[PDB]
């Protein structure tokens, strides 16, 4: 059973030409086979995705795997809607509700919002370019509005390469101007090493500055020459290593051979390459689920040119895209739901951060919930006494530890930050400030809480002397003080 | 009633005002950290009390 | 200082409480200044909200 | 020195040597660090432009 589909891939995409072999020769199962018919072409270029998409069509295809662009993507989008062609992709979600597209790209702008009040951000800029789309340009200012920000967005595509270095000086000489600390870089991986080199040369990425490259590779692109430097640089990465079945591809993916599969002889693999392997499941799924439910679908009738007056369609290509989207798989990014639209749901986006040792992981993101931060002190011991702590007039209004205020209060809040950790002061009632008993040698209040170990810190004015200093260790003192006669 | 200089002298400052620090000083005490013998914290605390 | 509101994607089922929707949010900014980049079927829209 | 980022302002290098343009410095021009140095041929000069 040779089900035959049309391919049209870019020049120069040379990973992911090989990684969609990989999934041909792996994916493919002994009780059916797919026919890929791959054609090459510049894919910006909406002629030449017309004749391309007319010539497969008069091929006679049931399902088309290909690449578009913005200068192209509303070519594929009316296409498909008339000729009722399933299309599937790996490239930028379309903004509404398309049929016959499959996006094997997940959406990005909830993820990115998520983030940025993870870090609390106000005022900040926003490099973008022009290259996919300004749907995430469109949502974060839509977003600046109600949530009070300050975006400086500057697009940045439309320079040529005789003069990029007078023109990224001559931005970021405008930023410090503004004082910008915050940049979100929003491009593709050339267009992050273009930049990423201007800001090193510079000198623009010491401690003090903050990243986020808003794609969904972020180990994708050389990340070497700023790991080192002292501005934090965040991220967003689908493919994670640190599963199985990506570590089962790895070890295949890197003892390829380079002239059989130019770029496979790798570490990693590019987000887009993972994608290109991650439909070929897909599609191969639909045809394992169509002759399942026993639908023989084969139009050996011949379809004819793109150019019918008028133009018809086939009612068995609706049958195709409903196999389409009711595949649930699992594969490189995760769990590929999809909805009515073509759009991706029920996945899963990992935050990640750079730090001197690498890329590590900070959490993930979904649908449902928010960026979920996946992660991996001390008892404060004292007594409530003017000055020092002072129980509040809102202690039932403001909740909280700032519930408790006064001298002591700011200088515990400076000793545990100063030192790193956060307080928790609780304050044992019982009156009495501690000493070691006569014939039973207990200690009472504080001293109780902290020579037995139910607490870590006291934050106290407490008196050092010789019995106290044998049980447990003290600090410098606070101030020098005596006994004083109140009358 | 004697007790401790700086809680004699926070009393004398807020207003009742009926209080009196007379004298001086009769000792020397130290209002310093409790931590634990061989602290988690106090090697930090010590130079960050400094 | 730009704000800009994409006004484009708004439907005719929630006109009223969408239209009425950004402007109290430009009145809890005190926003004064308006620009308009429509076509006038957008705009004599806009003009009698 | 770029690698680690120790080239912004604040940050002064003394290159001691002869060849002060000799080696590559566009890499460190416009840092914020000023980097001075050490010149014998002069290309201002006739002799040296011949």
């Amino acid at each position: 059973n040779s089900i035959q589909i049309g391919g049209l891939f870019p020049r120069g995409a040379d990973q992911e030409y090989s990684a969609f072999r990989v999934g041909m020769v792996q994916f493919s199962t002994s009780e059916f086979r797919l026919t890929p018919h791959i054609d090459n072409l510049e894919v910006a270029n909406s002629f030449a995705v017309t004749n391309a998409f007319c010539s497969q069509f008069s091929r006679g295809v049931y399902a088309i795997f290909g690449f578009y662009d913005k200068k192209s993507v509303n070519t594929i989008t009316s296409f498909c809607g008339t000729l009722h062609v399933s299309f599937i992709t790996p490239s930028f979600p379309t903004d509404g509700t398309h049929p016959f597209v499959i996006q094997m790209r997940p959406d990005l702008k909830g993820a990115l919002l998520s983030l940025i009040e993870y870090y609390q951000w106000d005022k900040f800029a926003y490099l973008y370019d022009s290259d996919r789309g300004l749907s995430t340009l469109q949502a974060v200012l839509d977003s600046a509005a109600e949530k009070k920000w300050q975006v400086t967005a500057i697009n940045v595509g439309n320079i040529n390469n005789d003069k990029k270095d007078e023109t990224y000086r001559s931005l970021f000489q405008d930023l410090e101007l503004k004082k910008e600390r915050r940049v979100i870089l929003d491009c593709e991986r050339d267009k992050v090493n273009d930049i990423v080199d201007q800001v090193i040369t510079i000198g623009k990425h010491v401690k003090g500055y903050h990243y986020i490259i808003a794609n969904l590779g972020f180990t994708d692109g050389d990340l070497l020459k700023i790991q080192f430097g002292g501005a934090e640089v965040s991220g967003f990465q689908i493919v994670d290593y640190d599963d199985s079945l990506v570590s089962k591809f790895i070890e295949r993916w890197s003892t390829l051979e380079e002239k059989e599969y130019p770029g496979a002889h790798t570490a990693t693999i590019k987000y887009t390459s993972a994608l290109t392997y991650d439909a070929v499941q897909v599609m191969t799924e639909a045809f394992r689920n169509l002759r399942k439910q026993r639908i023989e679908i084969s139009r050996r009738g011949n379809a004819g040119d793109c150019l019918a007056n008028p133009a018809v369609p086939w009612g068995q290509g609706v049958e195709i895209e409903r196999a389409l989207k009711q595949v649930q798989v699992e594969g490189l990014s995760g769990n590929i739901k999809f909805d009515q639209n073509g759009k991706r749901i029920n996945y899963t986006i990992n935050i990640m951060e750079l730090k001197t040792n690498g890329p590590r992981k900070i959490g993930y993101w979904s649908e449902v919930d928010k960026m979920v931060l996946t992660e991996d002190t001390v008892v404060v011991t004292t007594i409530l006494e003017s000055p020092y702590v002072m129980m509040k007039k809102n202690h039932e209004m403001l909740e909280g530890n700032e519930r408790y205020e006064g001298y002591c209060v700011d200088l515990a809040a400076e000793i545990a930050k100063h030192c790193g950790f956060k307080y928790k002061l609780t304050i044992v009632g019982d009156g009495k400030y501690g000493a070691r008993d006569a014939d039973t040698k207990i200690w009472n209040g504080m001293v109780g809480e902290l020579v037995y170990g139910k607490a870590d810190i006291a934050i106290a004015p407490l008196t050092i002397t010789l019995v106290r200093e044998e049980v447990i260790d003290f600090s410098k003192p606070f101030m020098s003080l005596g006994i004083s006669i109140m009358i | 009633y004697l007790l401790e200089s700086t809680m004699n002298e926070y009393i004398e400052q807020r207003k009742p005002c009926d209080t009196m620090k007379v004298g001086g000083n009769l000792d020397s005490k130290g209002y310093g950290i409790a931590t634990p013998k061989g602290s988690s914290l106090g090697t930090p605390v010590n130079l960050a009390v400094l």
